[PDB]
């Protein structure tokens, strides 16, 4: 096995950034009077 | 204006619940899956380990990954720091599941009070997940971990091994929990208006 | 507390705070089945699929 973890970390960071961005959109919806 | 106000509050509450369930799934996955740290090209032996479970290769140019560890039996956990981290990551999971249970209180109890109850249960969950992430690196001196990663490994030092998806997913879970906690606080104060 | 409330007024419930004890049976009617259902979901998924 090629003991390299770059694609795995990349997809994990992508999913995490997506979820965090959705939560900042939730703040955007709230704080926008 | 008020009907738009109520519609936005309701929708954002629904999305907050959805993201709470997503974070609960993340917490369960990181607690269970043993992919917090893993071998590298320069490592002596192959394998990986999580909070309590660890799998190591015998060292014969094959997989043959002998696997040992279980949270039910605290004897098999390599070190005390691992035990403490596994406890905190569980207390965090039991506290996020408690909020998902407390969603049922929205029928009867005042909505602001329930929002704040989950705000405080999510804040504590993030604090536990943060204490669990700070304490887990302290057990990297354990001889079992040192045997796989190598001599260079130590307390608060990766050495030759590299972090795998579970660790960064737990960090993302910390951030998500904190953001959801503030979201719940703002929603709870927003229903009162 | 950017809303303009006190730290206590923003991050704590003190409007009347318990007083709602007669409705304890009402909460437990749906709380306890919900807790048991969640416990079974994590319990069975953990042992059969994840590990
Ligand atoms: C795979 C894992 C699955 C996990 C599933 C977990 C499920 C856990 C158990 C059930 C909880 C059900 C809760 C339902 C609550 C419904 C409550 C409701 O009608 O919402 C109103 C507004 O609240 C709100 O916007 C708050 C809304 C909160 C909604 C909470 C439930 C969402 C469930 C979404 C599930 C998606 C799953 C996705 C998986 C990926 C409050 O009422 P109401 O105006 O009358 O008050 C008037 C007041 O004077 C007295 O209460
Ligand atoms: C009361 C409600 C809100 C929360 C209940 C929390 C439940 C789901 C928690 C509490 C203790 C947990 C268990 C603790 C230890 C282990 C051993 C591990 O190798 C697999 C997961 C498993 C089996 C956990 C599954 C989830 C669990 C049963
Ligand atoms: C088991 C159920 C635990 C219920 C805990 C109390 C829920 C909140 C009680 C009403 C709050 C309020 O409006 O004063
Ligand atoms: C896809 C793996 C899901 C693991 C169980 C999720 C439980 C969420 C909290 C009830
Ligand atoms: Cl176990």
């Amino acid at each position: 096995d090629s003991r390299d973890y770059s694609t795995e970390l990349s997809v994990t960071v992508a999913v995490g950034a997506s979820l965090l961005f959705l939560n900042i959109l939730a703040f955007a919806a709230l704080y926008y009077k | 204006y008020h009907e738009h106000y109520m519609r936005n509050s309701r929708a954002i509450g629904v999305l907050w619940a959805i993201f709470t369930i997503c974070f609960a799934i993340i917490n369960v996955v990181v607690f269970i899956q043993p992919y917090w740290v893993g071998d590298s090209v320069s490592t002596p032996k192959p394998g990986y380990f999580g909070l309590f479970h660890y799998c190591v290769g015998s060292g014969l140019a094959g997989r043959e990954l002998t696997c040992r560890g279980s949270f039910t039996d605290f004897s098999t956990i390599p070190s005390s720091a691992f035990k403490a981290a596994a406890f905190f990551v569980l207390l965090s999971m039991v506290l996020i599941l408690g909020c998902i249970t407390c969603f049922s209180l929205f029928f009867f109890c005042n909505t602001a009070t329930v929002y704040k109850i989950c705000a405080w249960m999510q804040l504590l969950a993030a604090l536990c997940l943060v204490l669990g992430c700070m304490i887990f690196p302290d057990g990297w001196d354990a001889e079992t971990i040192r045997d796989m990663c190598g001599a260079k490994t130590g307390k608060y030092s990766l050495g030759d091994c590299s972090v795998r998806w579970a660790y960064i997913l737990a960090i993302i879970g910390i951030l998500n929990a904190l953001i959801l906690s503030f979201l719940a606080f703002v929603l709870g104060n927003r229903q009162t208006d | 507390c950017l809303d303009g409330k006190d730290c206590a007024s923003f991050f704590c419930c003190f409007e009347d705070c318990h007083i709602r004890i007669a409705k304890m049976d009402s909460y437990a009617r749906i709380f306890f089945p919900t807790a048991f259902c969640l416990f079974n979901l994590v319990y069975w998924v953990s042992y059969l699929y994840l590990g």
